[PDB]
RNA sequence: GCAAAAACA
């Protein structure tokens, strides 16, 4: 049996910094203050008092989905939370993407079968994690935690 | 959300596609629109950032295409449970400095 | 991570609870389990010899191995027969009251267990429907098969079920009622077949794992041996079942002596055990206690069958030509598991030596414990499956090192092979971890693997509230939670409970109550909560009447026995409501008629089991007695 | 009273509608008591949101007292299904019942109320205490009933005539007669399938692990979740 | 929103709507008005307020704020009244039937908001004080 | 889909040559193109006769295209994107592929290829609106 | 695109 003076030193993976992969935005989350009212009133106010122009476009999310977003905003303002499909919804939700990929792969298939041999790309520590940690600390005017109190009978 | 003055706070909108879901772990198409504070290329490479103009004010709108399973959405609908562990640490510290001298 | 290690007023052991991925989605297993199952099968063959020779190991049958051959620098499967015999002897000599109570169990209440308890098991792969069925359905189908192909009625005891299995296994041809036929070799292969599936909601490791479930035919034998193992484990101080960690924490040692504390895990715990070692252990115990021979076969058959396991290899390996993907069974094309191609039997595969999770989690612990019992191991050991903690109480540091090394070697003797990287030894005792509990000086800290759901269970408002408050109470009792955490969790549960039952904001229920002047008088209706931290063990209706928050007229309205809709310590009321190619949905409804006539005629079954000899038409005896 | 043979009609229907399945032994009831063709879901709590929001959530027994439509709101599906707002409707415009059955139904739960409020507890003492979990009785019982004899006691208070003399000797005398004064209003078959749970709770002496800094009696063990902890203690009085 | 955009932006439609509501004449928007206001007892007070506002200001149908006030009063006036209840004074604001949307006489909040710079009906700027084309171009 | 061989009686009808990003009546196509390409040389009547949704879609589409195509090439690419250009072809009843882009593959006198495509058009909603108008007008 | 040793789309 051996003994160690050194605490283990963890290896730091090198490579591109890992991007933000989460369902929502987190630290970079703000809100638009709207006049008091229901959800429909606020959505109507936002849809009727705003114009959208693309600043940055990503190949992962084409800018044509803003049409889907505005259509949903207008439909919700008109009292219809669920709306019929539009053409821009084709490349917005991956409709028929499985069939597209399968048929393209069948058409372009070549070579011979081999093992799957999956791989996960290593990424380094992003600089924004510290920024995320220090920005979530910022004070706020509101309490943002409204939990109804329980009863009290004993000390 | 609503601030304690009645005003409505619009964090964003999430759009749910056809989502013909069968299995409890199956993904569901989503188109999430969010109000961003500062854009970053290397932090949000898959997001599309749009300029937003309400009442002569400046806002950034971010659109991303995601698919997210029902189990994960249910788990994150109970995200308020994350408060327990910091509350545990705080309560333990406070009660230690009440057990030291019988003074809460 | 530097924020998780305080240096003042609080020690890192208590804040180690922060090192838990709570409130996040649990990892979910995707795709085929074939690669994982094949790896699980191939690991024991790679560790039999110090030099890895897989092909030589596929024909070993009995996994007994000679000394100076156990891999001491790595994992080593198999066991040493002489070592197993000696350690079983040593374990039998000690813990005499446990052996006497095992004898009591095996003589008196062994031929007493009802065979119907196999219905409260796990998902079973039916050998007749060629698919997965719930355990009660599998049990009913199996007993119908036994009745049809054996012609002798099955007795209430499960010994009768085991005898029926043994007798029907000797027939050359069997036919089920439909009217499908089974050959003896086909039925034997089905008995050997193990249904493997992904293990879901498993937190704490990077790689997913697969568990295997046995066929219903062998499940009776598995249950009897597991029950014997549990009974003998409850009565041994070295087991992992009860306050053992706290008991060893409350120990005072010599003033100037070396007191070690080894906490570690087991690597490849189910990939290095052989059922033959368990056979030897059970036979030694039974032979030295003095049981008859039929008991020997009754306790040895399960491992005999498991030695010929036919675990299903999922759906097939994944092969990619270009961007295409395909599922291919083992042997169709070359891969890294080519050495097991010869053992492929249809969709299943044969592996003589090795284990699977979910089969014997108690007999493995027994084997580890009999390994613990020796002469120079003058320490305290607690074992629970693949996790253990050991306390060393000796006089010299080199004595402690020798004890730890011989502990590792004796664990390797039966093929336990504790992970070197997962085992940590502290020269002075006081800090350690076992199961999810953490030890620091005289305090032991229980940290949950999962937080309470803090959501309604999903049956009815009263039941959901009762179960949620009971779960919070259990969590606070085990020391996992305290005043602040308990109150915060019950507030969160209150919010979720009110939201799930249309008691928040504006909704159909709230509008209906508002327009009809219906005052919300309960928590699910929207009233202020009545439960507190101290009163969370009390029923809502019972607590509200004492405080005057529920008028007696309202109690009369809601607690009416003649109500349209009608541990759980909640009184029935109007809020106790139930939410609304198979070819099997008809027979569950006709079984409902059989269950409907009962519990209306017999108050007795609502008290004890249905212990009525015979009673096929014979139910008319009671009805005539009711008239008389 | 003229409905006794209706119970027999269940047998006659079972023989003609369910042949060769009800013909099995009565001992097999322990096997098919839980027989269901529905899969056991891993998370029933995930479906609660839809189920409440589902149209016609509650499958009620058919009845005529509850209006089909009340104040322009459809209530039943005309087993029939019910709207989600039928229970709270019953809380205000529901049927009446005798006062005696109200106490009997709520019995075994009230006793935990005044027994808690009557306790004075005491001043909170904070200290470096070390609770150790010992197995003690969970809830106080009216009588001390030996384990494995609880079902025998329940047999006498529900089916005294349908019993074996062997079970009579192995029954807790002095406690059987105490249950009949509280189970009498709910002794009828209308609410007897669930009354076993209430009756069992009176003399159930199950043992659970509770935090004990001092030897905990059942009087002080039912509320042990707040009496003592790692950092505080309560002197129960 | 559609009814208010119809009345506010055009003076003649506001005239006709107020006249029909005040005198109980048949109007194209009777069904909409009846479906917007809950069953109330403010009809007589609303009709009164109509009377004094018309008599005091014969030239009311040129200021959009006055048109908004008159439209609110007329919408309440043409509502479905209740028989077995005594009439009460018209409230400053009411809630739409089967909804949580507030309609306010002073138009300070809710469905209609009339700031000094502009008027917003249902979250949309119907009229701008200086930069707009409600009457169109030739 | 799967090929279904069988004798077929052709039905000769005009079908759209290629799908369009937006359907516009022929009278409004020149005004839509004028609004897309040269708004500075248009009048308010031309703007009023243009389909603004098609204008926005075409501007978004031809923002990168006009950098690599000459004026007339881009103009007529946009025109083709919003022009029906129906052509007569022999079709199969209850198997209209809504566009002759795939007739050679999905159809013949001996076979059809089964496909599952919905309308994804606002014609159903316009029917609903027209039906409401007709029902209330009667 | 989500997600990691392959499932959804």
């Amino acid at each position: 049996w051996t003994q160690m003076k050194k605490l283990p030193l963890l290896k730091e993976k090198e490579g591109p910094p890992s991007p933000w992969r989460a369902l929502l935005l987190g630290a970079d989350s703000e809100y638009i203050v709207c006049p008091p009212g229901t959800d429909q009133e606020a959505i109507s106010w936002i849809h009727s008092q705003s114009e959208i122009e693309c600043i940055r476009e990503s190949k992962s999310t084409p800018a044509s989905v803003i049409t889907c977003l505005t259509s949903s905003l207008q439909s919700f303002a008109e009292g219809n939370p669920v709306r019929s499909r539009i053409h821009e919804d084709i490349i917005a939700f991956g409709i028929n993407k499985k069939q597209e990929k399968k048929q393209s792969a069948s058409s372009s298939a070549s070579g011979e079968w081999k093992r799957a041999e999956y791989q996960v790309e290593e990424m380094s520590l992003p600089p924004w994690v510290e920024e995320e940690m220090v920005l979530l600390r910022s004070d706020q005017e509101d309490n943002w935690i409204e939990l109804e109190k329980n009863a009290i009978y004993t000390e | 959300t609503r601030d304690p003055s009645g005003n409505c706070q619009f964090w964003g909108m999430v759009l749910l596609g056809p989502h013909h879901v069968k299995r409890d772990t199956d993904n569901a198409p989503l188109l999430i629109a969010e109000i961003m504070g500062e854009d970053t290329e290397e932090k949000y490479p898959k997001h599309s950032v749009f300029s937003l103009k309400v009442e002569e004010k400046q806002f950034l709108l971010s659109l991303k295409i995601t698919s997210f399973s029902r189990n994960k959405l249910y788990t994150f609908s109970n995200i308020r449970r994350v408060l327990i562990q910091p509350a545990s640490i705080y309560s333990q510290v406070v009660l230690s400095r009440a057990a030291e001298n019988n003074s809460l | 991570m530097n924020l998780f290690t305080p240096l003042s007023e609080i020690n890192p052991t208590t804040t180690q609870e922060l090192l838990y991925a709570y409130t996040g989605p649990a990892p979910v297993a995707y795709g085929t389990r074939t690669r994982a199952v094949l790896e699980n099968i191939i690991r024991p063959y790679q560790y039999f010899y110090k030099e890895p020779n897989v092909q030589r190991a596929l024909d070993i049958k009995t996994g007994c191995k000679e000394p100076e051959d156990i891999n001491v620098e790595g994992p080593s499967s198999g066991f040493h027969t002489a070592s197993v015999l000696k350690l079983a002897d040593n374990f039998f000599r000690k813990y005499r009251p446990a052996m006497e109570k095992l004898k009591y169990w095996i003589l008196v209440k062994l031929p007493k267990l009802k065979y119907a308890e196999l219905s409260k098991g796990r998902q079973t792969y039916s050998f007749i429907h060629k698919r997965n069925l719930p355990a009660p359905i599998a049990l009913e189908e199996t007993v119908e098969f036994l009745e049809q192909n054996l012609r002798r009625k099955i007795g209430p005891t499960l010994l009768s079920y085991c005898q029926a299995i043994a007798d029907v296994m000797e027939l050359d041809e069997t036919t089920y009622e439909y009217t499908i036929k089974f050959s003896r070799e086909e039925l034997w292969d089905q008995m050997r077949t193990l249904n493997t599936m992904w293990k879901h909601l498993e937190r704490g490791r990077l790689n997913r794992r697969t568990i295997a479930t046995p066929s219903m035919l062998i499940r009776g034998f598995v249950k009897i041996v597991e029950d014997a193992a549990k009974e003998i484990l409850e009565n041994v101080p070295t087991s992992g079942v009860p306050e053992k960690l706290a008991k060893l924490a409350s120990k005072q040692t010599f003033h100037t002596a070396v007191t070690g504390e080894l906490s570690g895990d087991q690597e490849k715990f189910n990939e290095c055990l052989d059922p033959d070692a368990m056979r030897l252990m059970w036979t030694v115990f039974l032979r030295k206690l003095g049981c008859p021979d039929w008991i020997m076969e009754l306790f040895n058959i399960p491992f005999m069958v498991f030695k010929s396991k036919l675990a299903d290899m999922g759906e097939g390996l994944v092969y990619t030509k270009g961007k295409l993907t395909d599922r291919k069974p083992l042997g169709e094309m070359p891969s890294e598991f080519d050495d097991l191609v010869r053992n492929v039997v249809g969709n299943s595969i044969s592996c003589r030596l090795g284990m699977f999770m979910g089969m014997y989690n108690l007999t493995s612990t027994l084997l580890a414990l009999i390994s613990i019992e020796r002469e120079e191991l003058t320490g305290s050991h607690v074992e629970s499956s693949d996790d253990f903690i050991h306390f060393f109480n000796c006089k010299t540091h080199e004595e402690m090192f020798k004890q730890a090394e011989t502990l590792r070697l004796t664990l390797k003797l039966v093929g336990i092979n504790m992970s070197p990287s997962k085992c940590i030894l502290i020269s002075p005792a006081g800090i350690g971890e076992f199961n999810s509990k953490f030890h620091h000086r005289d305090f032991v800290g229980n940290v949950a693997t999962e937080l309470p759901a803090l959501v309604p269970n999903g049956t009815n408002p009263m039941t959901d509230l009762a179960m949620g408050l009971n779960v919070i109470k259990h969590s606070v009792n085990t020391g996992q939670m305290n005043l602040c955490t308990g109150a915060l969790a019950m507030r969160i549960f209150n919010h979720a409970y009110k939201y799930a039952y249309m008691a928040l904001g504006v909704t159909r229920r709230t509008r209906f109550m508002e327009e009809n002047a219906i005052t919300p008088l309960l928590t699910n209706q929207g009233a202020s909560p009545v439960h507190s931290f101290s009163t969370m063990h009390l029923d809502e209706v019972a607590l509200r009447r004492h405080l005057g928050l529920l008028d007696e007229e309202t109690l009369r309205r809601i607690l009416n026995p003649n109500n349209p809709v009608t541990e759980d310590y909640s009184v029935p009321s109007c809020f106790k409501y139930t939410l609304s190619h198979k070819a099997l949905l008809n027979k569950e409804e006709r079984y409902q008629r059989v269950t409907s006539i009962i519990n209306k005629l017999f108050p007795e079954v609502l008290i004890q089991e249905a212990s009525a000899p015979g009673t096929v038409e014979s139910l008319k005896r009671r009805l005539e007695l009711v008239v008389e | 009273e003229c409905t006794l043979r209706a119970l027999v009609e269940e047998y006659n229907g079972a023989c003609k509608e369910a042949p060769k399945e009800m013909s099995k032994q009565f001992t097999d009831y322990n096997t098919f008591k839980r027989y269901t063709t529905s899969k056991k879901d891993h998370a029933p709590q995930m479906r609660l949101v839809y189920s409440v929001r589902k149209p016609w959530p509650i499958s009620m027994t058919p009845s005529k007292e509850i209006p089909l439509v009340f104040n322009g709101t459809k209530l039943k599906d005309t087993r029939t299904r019910a709207n989600i707002v039928v229970p709270d409707y019953w809380s205000k415009y529901g049927s009446q019942t005798s006062l005696e059955v109200v106490n009997a139904i709520l019995y075994a739960e009230d006793l935990k109320v005044q027994r808690f409020f009557s306790t004075e507890w005491g001043e909170i003492r904070y200290g470096r205490m070390l609770p150790f979990r010992k197995p003690v009785q969970a809830c106080p019982t009216i009588e001390e009933v030996n384990p494995a004899s609880i079902p025998h006691t329940l047999l006498q208070v529900f089916c005294p005539q349908y019993t074996t003399l062997d079970s009579k000797r192995k029954a807790h005398m002095g406690a059987v007669e105490k249950l009949k004064r509280v189970m009498e209003p709910i002794c009828k078959v209308q609410t007897q399938e669930s009354a076993v749970h209430i009756a069992r709770s009176l003399i159930d002496s199950n043992k659970k692990w509770l935090p004990t800094v001092v030897d905990h009696t059942p009087r002080t063990a039912e509320m042990a979740h707040f009496l003592c902890s790692k950092y505080h203690y309560v002197h129960t009085n | 929103k559609s009814l208010l955009k119809s009345t506010i932006l055009h003076a003649e439609r506001c005239k006709e709507f107020v006249g029909n509501m005040l005198e109980e004449y048949q109007d194209p928007a009777e069904t909409t008005v009846q479906s917007l206001v809950p069953i109330n007892t403010w009809g007589k007070s609303a009709k009164r307020k109509l009377q004094e506002e018309i008599t005091s200001d014969p030239d009311w149908h040129q200021c959009p704020r006055k048109r908004a006030k008159m439209s609110y009063l007329a919408i309440i006036a043409g509502s479905i009244q209740d028989r077995d209840k005594k009439q009460t004074n018209v409230p400053r604001a009411f809630m739409l039937r089967g909804s949580q949307i507030e309609y306010d006489m002073k138009a300070t909040r809710g469905l209609v908001v009339d700031t000094t710079n502009r008027i917003i009906v249902g979250g949309e700027t119907v009229l701008r004080e200086g930069k707009g084309g409600p009457e169109g171009y030739v | 889909g799967e090929i279904r061989y069988g004798r077929m009686l052709p039905f000769r009808k005009p079908v759209q040559a290629c799908p369009t990003i937006e359907e516009v009546n022929p009278a409004s196509i020149p005004h839509t193109l004028l609004q897309v390409f040269c708004p500075q040389y248009t009048t308010l009547d031309s703007k009023r006769k243009a389909h603004m949704g098609a204008v926005e879609k075409l501007k978004r589409v031809m923002e990168p295209i006009c950098k690599v195509q000459t004026q007339e090439s881009a103009v007529h690419i946009a025109r083709s994107l919003i022009d029906s250009n129906k052509k007569w072809l022999p079709t199969v009843v209850d198997h209209t592929p809504r566009t002759a882009e795939m007739a050679h593959f999905l159809c013949s006198k001996y076979h059809y290829v089964h496909t599952n495509t919905q309308d994804l058009s606002d014609t159903r909603s316009i029917d609903n609106l027209c039906g409401e108008l007709v029902k209330r007008s009667l």
